[PDB]
């Protein structure tokens, strides 16, 4: 109980850091599927 | 009509070059139908 005490102590500090990483956005493009669909375009075309 | 034998011959080329023709635009299909593979949505993340 003291061993799995310490261990979710650990988890919460593993957490708070999860949160600290979580307050970096990294948001993905908003158009990635919109860059796919262009790209797809693209190759289309240069293959007609 | 040696001119008629000889333009029957020219149907007949025709018609290999229309068959000719329809294996290239299905391959042509086939060909815009792998870029359309290439370019697909990817479902690994969740897998990953």
């Amino acid at each position: 109980t003291k061993k799995l005490q310490a261990t979710i102590i650990s988890t919460k500090e593993d957490f708070l850091r999860s949160q600290e990483i979580l307050a970096q956005t990294h948001l993905p493009e908003k158009s990635v599927f919109e860059d796919i669909d262009i790209k797809r375009k693209e190759i289309i075309n240069k293959e007609g | 009509e040696k001119l008629s034998e000889v333009r029957s011959r020219l149907k007949e080329i025709d018609g290999r070059l229309k068959s000719t023709k329809n294996e290239m635009r299905k391959t042509n299909f086939r060909m815009t139908e792998l870029k359309m593979n290439v370019g697909k949505v990817v479902d690994t993340g969740i897998l990953n």
